[PDB]
């Protein structure tokens, strides 16, 4: 399993997940070029293939 | 050979019936 | 050679995992006398679509029985995207389909009805009526009468909920609270035969209209 | 309240089972509703046992009223009040049916808040709507309740479920964990296309496998058998009488492939429902006998009245077999 | 497996047979020695040759149905005798019901000694459209007697609670019913029997001329 402050730390980041599991935005387009249009797009890009990526590889971990 | 064949025809298809007489049986734990 | 085209169709047979799944579908149809899909709001998407450009040739008749819905259904479908789309206009291109862009066929039952009046009938009363022995007649059948009293239904509840959701629409712009000004008095009632009426308008006299 | 399914020895859907909880439920889950349940054969009026445990189970099911008086209301036992009040009491029935907490959250908004039936307000809290009723917030609400529906959607529709069904069994302490981990990937509005299309294409494919064989439950293979009556007829004709004609009157290859594809013929025809299933999650059977919403912003016109074999019941056919004597 | 042990328990009574015909047919003769042998394996016999009508008592002589129970205490006075009596319904929602009767020294013994003879002395009732009766019916017993009226599939039971554990776990679901005269349990038991076989459906007004219509 875990520990006490284990599952208590994880019900306090559980808590403030929950706050904010709102439509969050940190979603920030600026890129206002043909060239910033590119690279912001390639780094989001980047940032939700990793992000689930990071998914997936926890489903790993716990299938473990 | 075709004898061999129809002797291979009983053996996978009693084997496919005790094989599903046996699941029966188990299923019938649950 | 024979003997090959039998392997082929025997392959065939082998690889129809798929038969297995049109007969759920098909008996799932056979439970509630209702039909097995979504539409996936594509289709309903599609068919505001299809009816909005050809309001001429896509009756209500066409359009439901392509997508095998309820009328009236469908009859709000209609509505609902048409101001939908006139409420995407006003919030920019900003629309949100968020939840509708869900096409993952686990999280869902969602049984929608082809048939109507297909659970039970409107009762079963145990009940009687002897015919002689020479009958020389033919008797019916119940399955047959059934659905026949599902069609007196139907008809029934497309005109009336024509009726309630017409009257809901030209009340999309009305008055119903603490305010009105009231000077007609729709003259009316003859009370052994009513089938004509009139109005009055307000301080001046009308008639006859109406 | 918990204290009521302790009493009702079971779960009436007590929200964030704290893990004491979960030791309680467990205990008297297994050991009281099955020693009860199980094996008793009591004269102590089963009937009327469980006619006290479904007049108990329904009215949190529907916050408060109570359905006894609701049957005495009428001169009838029953079925008729419940096809009406759930043609619609309004908050409790529609509100919930679609997208809220039937409790007091979904009520009382219509005490104060604002949802107007074809623009128009009625805040009664037990209307009876149907056939051609459209069912609309106020914008107010709607700037805060598309973002709970969809938060509603997904994170108690995507998420706990996922979070279910896997990683589970071992540690639920750890569930825990991995529930923190996707709520920080949830936070993100690409993340949620890029969920849209991960592999939740092989759990979809997973769960029609487990629908078929719920299907095959009751004889779907029998009628995929008789719609299929031939063809195991016809392999079989292949096999022996191209044994009667090639031989014993390419044969080799020919009783490789008629021995095999005949062979599994009659299994796909005849696997009788291996289940053996560890645990069974529930869907959300949204209702299509109602019709749905522009989920963008709530406008969500009703088209028709309800049926009785497609409700929300957390009792089995049976109990309710004995409330509301249909078939 | 049914077959093989039934077969298998006629192997061991038949060499019972054998060897029990074999000694019976030497009456002839000097005794003892071969009463020992006829003792020890008729008592063999005994053994096996009961366990066939043993086997009805809890997996087979045991069906899927369900079953519910009555019992009362008898007595009698030699000192202060007592005992218990107790009777069970079994029924399978589609109408097969039947019921039973049986006394033992405690509760729990009764019902048990009842809950594998409910299984036998079966009778099947008609119910007629699944959920309700064929039609309205008065039947007597002893000093009960009984109305049966049929109700339109949405009222539901309209019974008592002897008679409602009956015509619920035989398949009915809008029967309204009126038992009067005594208000005894065991009477309303083969009460209800004695009237709900004397139901003659349609099927059966077929004794004579005319196809009897529903009224569509």
């Amino acid at each position: 399993a875990a520990a006490a402050a284990a599952a208590a730390a994880a019900a306090a980041a559980a808590a403030a997940a929950a706050a904010a599991a709102a439509a969050a935005a940190a979603a920030a387009a600026a890129a206002a070029a043909a060239a910033a249009a590119a690279a912001a797009a390639a780094a989001a890009a980047a940032a939700a293939a990793a992000a689930a990526a990071a998914a997936a590889a926890a489903a790993a971990a716990a299938a473990a | 050979a075709a004898a061999a064949a129809a002797a291979a025809a009983a053996a996978a298809a009693a084997a496919a019936a005790a094989a599903a007489a046996a699941a029966a049986a188990a299923a019938a734990a649950a | 050679i024979e003997q090959d085209n039998r392997q082929g169709r025997a392959f065939v047979d082998g690889i129809k995992q798929r038969m297995m799944e049109i007969s759920v579908l098909l008996k799932q149809v056979k439970e509630p006398g209702a039909r097995g899909s979504y539409l996936k709001d594509s289709e309903k998407t599609e068919m505001y679509r299809l009816h909005k450009e050809n309001p001429e040739v896509y009756t209500i008749e066409r359009l439901a029985k392509d997508y095998r819905i309820m009328r009236q259904r469908v009859h709000a479908i209609l509505f609902l995207k048409e101001d939908e789309e006139e409420e995407e206009r006003k919030l920019g291109r900003p629309l949100d389909d968020s939840v509708d862009r869900l096409l993952d066929e686990y999280p869902e039952f969602f049984i929608s009805h082809d048939r109507e009046f297909h659970v039970a009938s409107l009762n079963y009363k145990p009940d009687f009526k002897v015919m002689p022995e020479g009958w020389d007649g033919t008797i019916k059948d119940m399955d047959e009468v059934h659905y026949e009293i599902s069609k007196k239904e139907d008809d029934m509840l497309y005109e009336e909920f024509v009726r309630r959701f017409e009257f809901n629409k030209m009340k999309w712009r009305g008055e119903v609270m603490c305010h009105k000004y009231s000077r007609r008095r729709s003259s009316e009632g003859w009370k052994i035969t009513v089938e004509k009426l009139g109005a009055k308008g307000k301080r001046g006299a009308g008639g006859g209209w109406k | 309240r918990f204290q009521t399914c302790r009493l009702l020895s079971g779960n009436v859907w007590n929200r964030e089972l704290t893990i004491i909880q979960r030791r309680i439920l467990r205990r008297l889950r297994n050991r009281k509703r099955s020693i009860k349940k199980r094996k008793i054969y009591p004269k102590k009026y089963l009937t009327s046992y469980i006619q006290l445990q479904t007049t108990r189970k329904l009215p949190f099911f529907y916050g408060d009223l109570p359905i006894t008086e609701m049957h005495r209301g009428t001169k009838r036992t029953s079925y008729i009040p419940f096809l009406l009040n759930l043609e619609t009491r309004f908050d409790v029935i529609p509100l919930r049916l679609y997208f809220l907490e039937t409790i007091p959250q979904a009520r009382q908004l219509i005490s104060h808040r604002r949802v107007c039936v074809n623009k128009g307000m009625v805040s009664i809290t037990h209307f009876k709507l149907s056939h051609g009723d459209i069912i609309s917030f106020q914008e107010n609400n709607a700037i805060i309740r598309g973002e709970e529906i969809r938060r509603s959607f997904y994170k108690e529709i995507l998420v706990e479920k996922i979070i279910g069904k896997l990683l589970h069994q071992p540690l639920r302490m750890w569930r825990r964990s991995k529930t923190e981990w996707f709520h920080l990937l949830k936070t993100k509005r690409g993340c949620r296309l890029l969920l849209k299309s991960r592999f939740l294409q092989q759990l979809r494919s997973s769960m029609q496998e487990e629908d078929l064989e719920r299907t095959k439950k009751f004889g779907s293979e029998k009628v995929c058998l008789g719609s299929s009556f031939a063809e195991h007829k016809r392999m079989k004709r292949n096999l022996l009488k191209s044994l009667f004609l090639s031989k014993r009157r390419i044969s080799p290859i020919v009783y490789n492939s008629s021995l095999s594809l005949y062979s599994n013929s009659t299994y796909c025809f005849a696997s009788p429902h291996k289940l053996t299933m560890k645990r069974r999650i529930k869907r959300i059977e949204l209702p299509t006998h109602y019709l749905e919403v522009n989920y963008r912003t709530p406008k969500a016109v009703v088209f028709y009245g309800p049926n009785i074999g497609h409700i929300p019941h957390d009792i089995r056919l049976k109990d309710l077999n004995l409330l509301l004597w249909s078939r | 497996e049914r077959d093989d042990i039934l077969l298998e328990k006629l192997n061991a009574i038949d060499k019972k047979l054998e060897i029990k015909l074999s000694e019976l047919d030497h009456t002839f003769g000097k005794k003892g020695k071969r009463l020992e042998e006829e003792i020890r394996e008729l008592a063999e016999d005994r053994n096996a040759l009961t366990e066939k009508k043993r086997q009805p008592l809890y997996r087979k002589g045991y069906d899927v149905h369900v079953i519910d129970v009555k019992k009362v205490c008898k007595v009698t006075k030699g000192g202060r005798v007592e005992r218990y009596t107790a009777l069970m319904v079994c029924g399978n929602y589609e109408g097969i019901i039947g019921y039973a009767k049986a006394k033992a020294e405690t509760g729990q013994s009764a019902m048990q000694k009842a809950y594998e003879k409910c299984f036998q002395n079966l009778h099947y009732v008609e119910r007629h459209e699944e959920h309700t009766i064929a039609h309205a019916i008065q039947t007597s017993y002893k000093k009960t007697k009984l109305y049966l009226w049929p109700a339109p599939t949405t009222t539901g039971m309209k019974a008592g609670r002897v008679v409602k554990t009956i015509l619920l776990l035989a398949g009915f679901k809008n029967i309204k019913s009126k038992v009067i005269g005594s208000r005894n349990s065991y009477n309303t038991v083969k009460a209800v029997l004695k009237a709900l076989n004397a139901v003659e459906t349609p099927k059966d007004v077929q004794e004579k001329f005319g196809r009897t219509v529903v009224e569509k």
